[PDB]
């Protein structure tokens, strides 16, 4: 059933599982026309499928040219990531296929169970996390490869960089939700606090700052007060 | 107009014959039900009166055989049997009609409900749905389980009515997931009314039939099945034309036909909103729409 607060250790034990976010798969810029109608244009968007234990990130592109002269966009983005996700578990080795997906949104259950019927043992999962990943477009070089892709892509990243030889999966994962929850309440003041110090860059093969375990202290702390102040403004509290 | 005597009624139970149903008092001198319309399938059916738990009872055809019904003190219910001696069955049959102990089949002549619940119920189909072939009549009561039921414990005593499950590889063809789950018309149209059902007469048949256990019965899977083939064909685009105007006569006599204080355990909301509200065939179903509408519009 639901993953939630109760069952949240189950992310980081032996069975391999992968979370599913489809925020970013359709994504467009609403605009006038020049009779002063409104109008959507596509953008390029991506499938955000995470293994929390490794911190391995299946990025697919999902190119603009996809939805090309198809109707009903935004139902047909919950069965394109449907069919990506059975098409990523199709492609892995047996021994890596993961025994659960976990959907960060309720809408995409169906979609994915119809896709994966081949898979009966795969469970297919909600969650009563509300989690941040509609934020990862706010990691400069995810936003970057996906902008910049010319047609369909997969694109592997460890969303965790170099963390877990220093600290545990449930540490990794508690970092990461808290590095997007910021990115996702103030962009601009969390990526602010992540780049203040040019004495801490990230490494070509990295997607977050060269941060000490004392920086990491800091950071997370800066990152804490970002969230609760912004939350006194949202709620006037 | 055929006959169906009983032996006895030695316990006190409410006796049900189609839509119609008497209460016979313990050891009351009760031989049977007479003038039963020739040309349907029928059902004789039970309920206790100190165990208003199990209604149970049986559909038969009367030109299949000579059917009685008599009570079992051992296993505790009446239970029919078929006489094969034709001289002896009408021997008992004209005795009890002299003495008038029998109860007419009260079918008012202008009153079409029974052949319009049964249009497609034929014995033979019956009798693949429940198994028991050293019988021409079969036995259905409130506990029974569907073979589907039982896949989610005795198969001997199963419904096998067709298993539809809107989340299979049956339903989905593989590269036409999104497309097959949003329109179900190849599920309706290839895999169950060419494949399965044959015609959409067969498939009409165990449609009515799950309804008619619903109802008489109370049986929860018959419901399960009667709402899935429902919602089978409300969910197809493409349906014939045929299909769509049949559907809507089934569908409003079953409607007109349920007891006013059932509607809340035996019509699944979610169905019938969806059905009539939202799907393909949401303007197809004008009477069901009609007499659901103004009988049932708390459902809605």
């Amino acid at each position: 059933g639901a993953m939630n607060s109760s069952n949240y250790a189950e992310l980081f034990n032996n069975d391999i599982k992968l979370f599913v976010d489809d925020t970013n798969v359709y994504r467009v810029t609403v605009h006038k026309t020049f009779e002063g109608n409104v109008a959507t244009k596509a953008i390029n968007g991506c499938i955000f499928t995470l293994n929390p234990k490794t911190g391995h990130l299946f990025l697919k592109i999902i190119h603009t040219s996809v939805w090309a002269g198809q109707k009903r966009l935004s139902q047909l983005a919950k069965w394109k990531t449907a069919e990506e996700v059975s098409a990523l578990v199709r492609s892995l080795p047996k021994e890596e296929q993961p025994k659960q997906i976990i959907v960060t949104r309720k809408a995409m259950l169906d979609p994915l169970e119809v896709h994966m019927l081949d898979f009966p043992n795969i469970a297919i999962r909600p969650t009563e996390l509300r989690l941040p990943f509609s934020a990862a477009m706010s990691i400069d070089k995810l936003s970057d490869v996906v902008m910049k892709a010319t047609e369909p892509q997969m694109v592997l990243f460890n969303i965790y960089d170099d963390w877990l030889d220093r600290i545990s999966s449930y540490t990794a994962f508690s970092r990461l939700t808290l590095l997007l929850r910021a990115l996702k309440t103030n962009e601009e003041s969390a990526k602010m606090i992540l780049l203040s110090d040019p004495t801490i860059t990230i490494k070509s093969y990295h997607l977050w700052p060269s941060f000490t375990d004392e920086q990491w202290i800091t950071i997370e702390s800066q990152m804490r007060d970002l969230i609760l102040t912004e939350y006194g403004r949202k709620y006037n509290v | 107009m055929n006959t169906v005597p009983f032996t006895s009624a030695p316990i006190e139970v409410t006796i049900g014959i189609d839509q119609y149903s008497f209460n016979v008092k313990e050891n009351q001198p009760f031989h049977g039900i007479k003038d039963i319309p020739i040309g349907h399938v029928h059902v004789i059916h039970f309920q206790h009166a100190d165990n208003s738990s199990m209604r149970y009872g049986y559909w038969f055809d009367c030109r299949m055989g000579n059917f009685y019904i008599q009570y079992d003190p051992k296993d505790g219910l009446y239970k029919m049997m078929e006489e094969r001696d034709g001289a002896k069955f009408e021997n008992i049959v004209h005795n009890f009609k002299e003495r008038q102990m029998m109860v007419s089949y009260p079918k008012i002549d202008e009153d079409d409900t029974w052949y319009n619940l049964t249009e497609f119920v034929q014995m033979d189909k019956i009798r693949k749905i429940v198994r028991k072939d050293e019988n021409q009549f079969s036995y259905v009561d409130s506990s029974m389980t569907t073979v589907q039921e039982n896949e989610l414990s005795d198969p001997a005593h199963s419904l096998n009515y067709t298993v539809i499950n809107f989340k299979s590889r049956e339903a989905i063809r593989p590269g036409h997931e999104m497309e097959d789950f949003l329109d179900k018309s190849y599920y309706l149209n290839t895999v169950m009314l060419q494949g399965i059902f044959k015609n959409s007469s067969n498939y009409f048949g165990e449609l009515q039939f799950a309804f008619l256990n619903a109802m008489f019965f109370g049986n929860y899977g018959s419901s399960l099945q009667w709402h899935a083939m429902i919602e089978l064909i409300c969910s197809s685009a493409t349906v014939p034309k045929h299909m769509l105007d049949k559907l809507d006569e089934i569908l409003y006599y079953q409607i007109k036909t349920l007891p006013e204080q059932y509607s809340d355990i035996l019509l699944n909301e979610r169905v019938w909103n969806i059905c009539l509200y939202s799907s393909f065939q949401k303007n197809s179903l004008h009477n069901t729409e009609k007499i659901m509408e103004n009988k049932y519009p708390e459902l809605l």
